[PDB]
RNA sequence: AGCGAGGUGAGAGGUGCCCGUACCGCAAACCGACACAGGUAGGCGAGGAGAGAAUCCUAAGGUGAUCGAGAGAACUCUCGU
RNA sequence: AUGAGUAGCGAAAGAGGGGUGAGAAUCCCCUCCACCGAAUGCCUAAGGUUUCCUGAGGAAGGCUCGUCCGCUCAGGGUUAGUCGGGACCUAAGCCGAGGCCGAAAGGCGUAGGCGAUGGACAACAGGUUGAUAUUCCUGUACCACCUCCUCACCAUUUGAGC
RNA sequence: GAGCUGUAAGCAAGCUUUGAUCCGGAGAUUUCCGAAUGGGGAAACCCACCACUCGUAAUGGAGUGGUAUCCAUAUCUGAAUUCAUAGGAUAUGAGAAGGCAGACCCGGGGAACUGAAACAUCUAAGUACCCGGAGGAAGAGAAAGCAAAUGCGAUUCCCUGAGUAGCGGCGAGCGAAACGGGAUCAGCCCAAACCAAGAGGCUUGCCUCUUGGGGUUGUAGGACACUCUGUACGGAGUUACAAAGGAACGAGGUAGAUGAAGAGGUCUGGAAAGGCCCGCCAUAGGAGGUAACAGCCCUGUAGUCAAAACUUCGUUCUCUCCUGAGUGGAUCCUGAGUACGGCGGAACACGUGAAAUUCCGUCGGAAUCCGGGAGGACCAUCUCCCAAGGCUAAAUACUCCCUAGUGACCGAUAGUGAACCAGUACCGUGAGGGAAAGGUGAAAAGCACCCCGGAAGGGGAGUGAAAGAGAUCCUGAAACCGUGUGC
């Protein structure tokens, strides 16, 4: 995956386009990730225990990596990821520069 | 903890600590049985310590020949 | 079964009778058996008379 | 070998439960064991004395979930009488 | 024969392992494709009448049997005159 | 699909009152009646392999129904020195070192050993739970073995004893 | 280099940048059965002995290791029997056993149906099948040859020759080889005389028994006598030519890393990879995925790099081992119960025929360099060649498997029997036989809540682009089943 937990990245494709958010969660087998205030799709629980009320719950839904992409920390642009090393470790450093994340 | 267990001693330190923790691992499988119990972890903990508190001293033994 | 010096052997064949027909057989062998050594141990094995000819002990 | 290993675990039962109460308690162990090796793993263990000992071995019962009708592992529980003049154990 | 420097006997105290142990077993769990009028070794085996384990009725004990009710015709079957 | 809501619903006495339940000819209880009774009763093999007991359920199976079960789910339940069998014996038969034969494979077969349906072998009589019981509990016993011990006897080389 | 404690939703408990999970290499553990091997045994079970250890006042009990047979080697015994032998006892052996991939090959055994329009000879067919041995290949293989020219020079395999020659109840049918052209190339040891040494037997100076050297051949060679020569200067090697090892270097495999270019705009749309207008990269437009058809979204591709450790190959070095040229023509050696022959059989394309050749069985049985064998009966001449001893890679055959990738190959009655927990369920005493069964949606967002109902199942609502999508979940035909109605 080119995206890791906690990121700020830009939504590509779907309804929730031109769309910014951090991350909630990740999952690699998958492909997928969670994103705050997208696709925040209802879902009708029953009132069982921990929350034994049920109701419509409202709450954000994963999507595919390949509809999202990170940004440029200087210009907030979109960019695609290459890979450098500083000081040993690898990190993620966005084309359009070499800035970092 | 590698580095811990080949620091220790081979048969006397390390057969102690292998059979305390096998007596710690028969209390919490008493435990789980009565219900008693909420952490299950330790015992999986457990074994795998075991396991490598013993394969260490195989390989004691098998530098010794 | 077998010439313990040559290894001979019951072999098989054919039976052609007149009008050539046809039948499964065996020729065996002349095996006798008499009291000789392999190594030590007179061993009272067979071995054929082809092999006795010309002077091997018995 | 250790007394740890040939023990497995208890059995709570009301059976249990009123067989205690007239000091004969019980567990399931391996599979192999025999009746001499578990009484001298409870005189070890809790360090309390024996009149005897009573033992069972249960086969596996059959069960089903979905097509999948798999068989239980097999017990072997037993059952001893500690003596009077013997602890208790918690 | 051989072994044979400590034995014999009695008492007291003590040890005594593994497998099986449920349930059906002339049956709806076994063999017969079936909750099949069949077959299934062996032990016990009551009373009256009775020679008798026959037979009829009954004990101990066990069953009322896996579709029914309702008319009571031809015909079929099993029966009685 | 037709046949056709036809044949069949697999020997054999059931009836009623109560109850349960959403719902009852069909389940539970009671009362009567009826059948077996050298058997349809008690034990127990082989075999089956959880069908046992309890509590929930009634989609399927039950030749109908079903509140029910030899069905489904959960849980639980089978306690041995003396019972049966192994650590004892062998028959038939089988295996079979070496060996004897034999194109090979293999066959035969000694010593030896497996092998019960037989032989030998120490525990019974009362309770006990929903389900085990000459296995558990209570009493009283027996068999084999061992000596940290006590006693009696005998003898250490003709030296008792095994 | 951040999620992860699988399928599998899940609550719980917990771990992880002090770097998990995951991937790869090398290792450790590796219950019981099974060749199964302490003994037994109805498979995964039972019962022991010897040492050591735990434990018991003691037995009783537990744990670790060993304890099969056969074979080889060594030792101690070594009976009837005196030596002596058999036999027995013990210790060493990474011995060999058994399995397989249903394929390839080498051999021993070896059918019938069928065809011949019957049928026995013949074919089918040396197939199938069984058995024993193997190896990654096997087998064959360096001339007692092909042949018939101013000759070719190991085997193997391919194309031809050739459906020819030929064989055959001269029927049905079977069916070559050589030449030639090609792939691959490679040649070498031994016995033997002879010598040196040793041993016993005394065959009393003869013997074979051993070790070593020596020598390996056909217009003959070798031994033996002569000269020449060389002892590591150089040369060959673990693939034969003798066997056993070590290092270094290079390349590669077994995990991986990097890796260009657009959310371009706008129209629909539930959602753009699509349409229209525009740009860009390219040693990268291979593929797959992403809410629909993506070179520029993701993983990736091309290209370039990378390995601690284990492995494959190659090069070099160490390491090892190494002799070969001629002339002589006294004598000696050149593979013995074979070579052939008779009688029975078989294989050779070649069925006993005129039947060469090769092999098997029995019986007989030779020369041995002035020698011997073949040239399709056989004899003579001529030509070619030296049997009865062995080794030898490559070219060739096959694929259980692994990796990478292809298809004018299938697309759920097809294609593996098997796209799903299948050699399962099920059937059968047993060998053995042997199925059926794919699709929600992009995503569970999988139907809160209200009513009917005991439930099931419905009607609303809600989610969703769609609920006529609702768990046999894309479409959903026909047979068949029904409702209503125009005539």
């Amino acid at each position: 995956m080119h995206v890791k937990k906690g990121d700020k990245v830009m939504v590509i494709s779907g309804k929730d386009k031109g769309k910014q958010g951090t991350i909630l969660a990740a999952f690699p087998k998958k492909d997928r990730v969670l994103v705050e205030g997208v696709n925040m799709v209802k879902k009708h629980s029953k009132p069982t225990q921990a929350n034994p009320q049920g109701g419509i719950s409202n709450q954000e839904a994963p999507i595919h990596v390949s509809n999202v992409m990170p940004l440029d920390p200087k210009t907030g642009e979109v960019t695609r990821v290459g890979y450098k090393v500083e000081d040993g470790k690898k990190v993620r450093v966005a084309k359009k520069s070499g800035q970092v994340l | 903890m590698k580095a811990n267990e080949i620091r220790d001693l081979t048969t006397a330190e390390i057969e102690q600590k292998v059979k305390s923790l096998k007596e710690e691992l028969f209390n919490l499988r008493f435990q789980l049985a009565t219900g008693q119990l909420e952490n299950t972890a330790r015992i999986r903990e457990v074994r795998k310590a075991i396991a490598r508190m013993k394969t260490v001293i195989r390989e004691r033994e098998i530098a010794a020949n | 079964r077998k010439c313990v010096i040559t290894g001979k052997k019951t072999t098989a064949g054919n039976n052609r009778s007149h009008a050539m027909n046809a039948s499964k057989r065996t020729w065996g062998a002349n095996l006798q058996k008499v009291r000789i050594l392999v190594n030590g141990k007179p061993k009272k094995v067979y071995v054929s008379a082809r092999a006795l000819k010309s002077g091997k002990v018995e | 070998k250790d007394p740890r290993d040939v023990l497995k675990r208890p059995v709570i039962t009301e059976r249990s439960a009123d067989l205690m109460t007239e000091k004969k308690y019980t567990f399931e162990v391996d599979v192999r064991a025999n009746k001499t090796e578990v009484k001298d793993a409870v005189e070890s263990i809790f360090g309390v004395k024996v009149d005897k000992v009573n033992i069972m071995n249960y086969k596996g019962k059959s069960k089903r979930v979905g097509r999948y009708t798999g068989m239980t592992s097999r017990r072997r529980k037993a059952i001893v009488k500690l003596t009077a003049d013997s602890k208790e154990i918690e």
